[PDB]
Protein backbone atom coordinates (compact mmCIF):
# COMPACT_ATOMS: atom_id res chain seq x y z
CA UNK A 1 0.00 0.00 0.00
CA UNK A 2 2.70 2.46 0.54
CA UNK A 3 4.52 1.77 -2.69
CA UNK A 4 0.68 2.47 -3.97
CA UNK A 5 1.20 5.57 -2.12
CA UNK A 6 4.37 6.59 -3.85
CA UNK A 7 3.12 5.86 -7.05
CA UNK A 8 0.04 7.76 -6.85
CA UNK A 9 1.35 10.88 -4.77
CA UNK A 10 1.60 14.04 -6.48
CA UNK A 11 4.36 15.97 -6.34
CA UNK A 12 4.66 19.96 -7.09
CA UNK A 13 7.37 22.03 -5.58
CA UNK A 14 9.48 18.97 -4.68
CA UNK A 15 10.96 17.99 -8.16
CA UNK A 16 14.49 17.81 -9.53
CA UNK B 1 10.28 31.88 8.63
CA UNK B 2 12.18 30.03 11.30
CA UNK B 3 9.98 27.23 11.93
CA UNK B 4 9.82 26.52 8.28
CA UNK B 5 13.18 26.56 7.94
CA UNK B 6 13.21 23.84 11.13
CA UNK B 7 10.92 21.66 9.44
CA UNK B 8 12.46 21.49 6.00
CA UNK B 9 15.92 20.95 7.08
CA UNK B 10 14.23 18.12 9.82
CA UNK B 11 12.88 16.09 7.02
CA UNK B 12 15.04 16.67 4.81
CA UNK B 13 13.12 18.79 1.85
CA UNK B 14 16.26 20.49 -0.36
CA UNK B 15 13.93 22.70 -2.21
CA UNK B 16 12.50 24.72 0.21
CA UNK B 17 15.31 24.66 1.83
CA UNK B 18 17.07 26.15 -1.56
CA UNK B 19 14.13 28.57 -1.45
CA UNK B 20 14.59 29.87 2.25
CA UNK B 21 18.22 30.29 1.34
CA UNK B 22 17.78 32.20 -1.70
CA UNK B 23 18.75 35.59 0.23
CA UNK B 24 21.97 35.80 2.07
CA UNK B 25 21.69 38.43 4.29
CA UNK B 26 20.42 37.95 7.72
CA UNK B 27 22.94 34.65 8.62
CA UNK B 28 21.37 35.15 12.45
CA UNK B 29 18.36 32.63 10.88
CA UNK B 30 20.63 30.47 9.53
CA UNK B 31 22.12 29.90 12.82
CA UNK B 32 19.12 30.30 14.76
CA UNK B 33 18.57 28.12 18.13
CA UNK B 34 15.34 26.34 19.23
CA UNK B 35 13.52 25.35 22.12
CA UNK B 36 15.73 22.93 22.74
CA UNK B 37 18.53 24.63 21.13
CA UNK B 38 19.15 22.89 18.21
CA UNK B 39 20.42 24.99 14.86
CA UNK B 40 18.86 23.54 11.61
CA UNK B 41 22.39 21.65 11.29
CA UNK B 42 21.39 19.73 14.10
CA UNK B 43 18.10 18.85 12.26
CA UNK B 44 19.73 17.70 9.36
CA UNK B 45 21.92 15.47 10.99
CA UNK B 46 19.84 14.04 13.69
CA UNK B 47 17.38 12.62 10.67
CA UNK B 48 20.08 11.78 8.48
CA UNK B 49 19.71 13.54 5.57
CA UNK B 50 23.09 14.08 3.50
CA UNK B 51 22.23 16.23 0.48
CA UNK B 52 20.25 19.17 3.09
CA UNK B 53 23.58 19.09 5.49
CA UNK B 54 25.51 19.81 2.53
CA UNK B 55 23.83 22.75 1.37
CA UNK B 56 23.97 24.11 4.94
CA UNK B 57 27.53 23.91 4.84
CA UNK B 58 28.07 24.86 1.74
CA UNK B 59 26.15 27.94 2.17
CA UNK B 60 27.65 28.31 5.63
CA UNK B 61 27.05 27.32 8.78
CA UNK B 62 28.80 27.11 12.63
CA UNK B 63 28.93 23.63 14.77
CA UNK B 64 27.42 25.14 17.26
CA UNK B 65 25.96 23.14 20.86
CA UNK B 66 23.16 21.54 22.02
CA UNK B 67 21.79 22.33 25.30
CA UNK B 68 22.90 18.95 26.04
CA UNK B 69 26.15 20.21 24.65
CA UNK B 70 25.91 17.82 21.47
CA UNK B 71 26.74 18.54 18.01
CA UNK B 72 26.10 17.51 14.61
CA UNK B 73 28.19 14.97 14.39
CA UNK B 74 26.89 13.71 17.73
CA UNK B 75 23.45 13.32 16.15
CA UNK B 76 24.90 11.58 13.10
CA UNK B 77 26.52 8.43 15.33
CA UNK B 78 23.86 8.64 17.48
CA UNK B 79 21.25 7.63 14.33
CA UNK B 80 24.56 6.21 12.95
CA UNK B 81 24.02 7.58 9.62
CA UNK B 82 27.41 6.86 7.76
CA UNK B 83 26.54 9.54 4.84
CA UNK B 84 25.98 12.71 6.58
CA UNK B 85 28.93 11.91 9.37
CA UNK B 86 30.80 11.92 5.59
CA UNK B 87 30.53 15.01 4.68
CA UNK B 88 30.92 16.34 7.89
CA UNK B 89 34.25 14.65 8.29
CA UNK B 90 35.49 16.23 4.86
CA UNK B 91 35.06 19.63 6.13
CA UNK B 92 36.62 20.69 9.51
CA UNK B 93 38.75 18.07 10.82
CA UNK B 94 38.17 19.91 14.59
CA UNK B 95 34.84 18.54 14.95
CA UNK B 96 35.60 14.98 15.61
CA UNK B 97 37.18 15.63 19.29
CA UNK B 98 34.69 17.50 21.21
CA UNK B 99 32.77 16.81 24.13
CA UNK B 100 29.22 17.17 25.53
CA UNK B 101 28.21 17.93 29.21
CA UNK B 102 28.86 14.28 29.94
CA UNK B 103 32.11 14.33 28.15
CA UNK B 104 31.50 11.85 25.82
CA UNK B 105 32.71 11.83 22.01
CA UNK B 106 30.61 10.82 19.15
CA UNK B 107 32.31 7.70 18.93
CA UNK B 108 31.12 7.26 22.50
CA UNK B 109 27.40 7.33 20.56
CA UNK B 110 28.27 5.31 17.87
CA UNK B 111 29.49 2.14 19.87
CA UNK B 112 27.43 2.18 22.58
CA UNK B 113 24.48 2.56 19.84
CA UNK B 114 25.87 -0.20 17.87
CA UNK B 115 26.49 1.09 14.75
CA UNK B 116 29.78 -0.93 13.05
CA UNK B 117 30.37 1.30 10.03
CA UNK B 118 29.88 4.62 12.15
CA UNK B 119 32.50 3.15 14.58
CA UNK B 120 35.03 2.05 11.55
CA UNK B 121 35.02 5.54 10.22
CA UNK B 122 35.60 7.42 12.93
CA UNK B 123 38.21 5.16 13.63
CA UNK B 124 39.86 5.08 10.08
CA UNK B 125 40.14 9.06 10.79
CA UNK B 126 41.80 10.20 14.17
CA UNK B 127 39.43 9.67 16.91
CA UNK B 128 41.23 10.96 19.82
CA UNK B 129 39.97 8.11 22.29
CA UNK B 130 39.57 9.43 25.75
CA UNK B 131 37.37 8.30 29.19
CA UNK B 132 34.09 9.61 30.52
CA UNK B 133 33.20 11.35 33.12
CA UNK B 134 32.62 8.05 34.48
CA UNK B 135 35.92 7.06 32.99
CA UNK B 136 34.40 4.37 30.87
CA UNK B 137 35.90 4.39 26.83
CA UNK B 138 34.14 3.53 23.68
CA UNK B 139 34.91 -0.20 23.90
CA UNK B 140 33.71 -0.33 27.97
CA UNK B 141 30.28 1.52 26.41
CA UNK B 142 29.76 -1.11 23.84
CA UNK B 143 30.95 -3.96 26.02
CA UNK B 144 28.13 -2.96 28.63
CA UNK B 145 25.09 -3.26 25.93
CA UNK B 146 26.75 -6.64 24.59
CA UNK B 147 26.96 -5.19 20.95
CA UNK B 148 28.98 -8.24 19.54
CA UNK B 149 29.84 -6.24 15.78
CA UNK B 150 31.26 -3.30 16.99
CA UNK B 151 33.73 -4.84 19.52
CA UNK B 152 34.37 -6.97 16.66
CA UNK B 153 35.08 -4.31 13.96
CA UNK B 154 37.05 -2.92 16.98
CA UNK B 155 39.34 -6.18 16.86
CA UNK B 156 39.97 -6.52 13.68
CA UNK B 157 40.98 -3.20 13.18
CA UNK B 158 44.30 -1.51 13.52
CA UNK B 159 44.32 0.37 16.24
CA UNK B 160 43.18 -2.33 18.91
CA UNK B 161 46.71 -2.32 20.83
CA UNK B 162 45.67 1.63 21.44
CA UNK B 163 42.13 1.06 22.14
CA UNK B 164 43.39 -1.94 24.57
CA UNK B 165 45.79 0.18 26.70
CA UNK B 166 43.45 2.87 28.29
CA UNK B 167 41.40 2.37 31.44
CA UNK B 168 41.09 3.42 34.83
CA UNK B 169 42.30 1.50 37.48
CA UNK B 170 40.29 2.73 40.46
CA UNK B 171 37.29 2.45 38.49
CA UNK B 172 34.97 -1.15 40.19
CA UNK B 173 32.69 -1.23 37.15
CA UNK B 174 34.85 0.04 34.31
CA UNK B 175 37.90 -2.39 34.66
CA UNK C 1 10.33 4.74 1.76
CA UNK C 2 7.89 6.44 4.06
CA UNK C 3 10.78 8.85 4.90
CA UNK C 4 11.21 9.39 0.55
CA UNK C 5 7.29 10.19 0.81
CA UNK C 6 7.87 12.83 3.61
CA UNK C 7 10.79 14.34 1.88
CA UNK C 8 8.86 14.60 -1.65
CA UNK C 9 5.39 15.74 -0.02
CA UNK C 10 3.55 18.64 -1.31
CA UNK C 11 2.54 21.39 1.90
CA UNK C 12 -0.31 24.19 0.71
CA UNK C 13 -1.83 25.22 3.78
CA UNK C 14 -0.63 23.43 6.14
CA UNK C 15 2.91 25.35 6.28
CA UNK C 16 3.99 27.30 9.74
Amino acid sequence: LIKLIIQKMEIISETE
Amino acid sequence: KKSPLHFAASYGRINTCQRLLQDISDTRLLNEGDLHGMTPLHLAAKNGHDKVVQLLLKKGALFLSDHNGWTALHHASMGGYTQTMKVILDTNLKCTDRLDEDGNTALHFAAREGHAKAVALLLSHNADIVLNKQQASFLHLALHNKRKEVVLTIIRSKRWDECLKIFSHNSPGNK
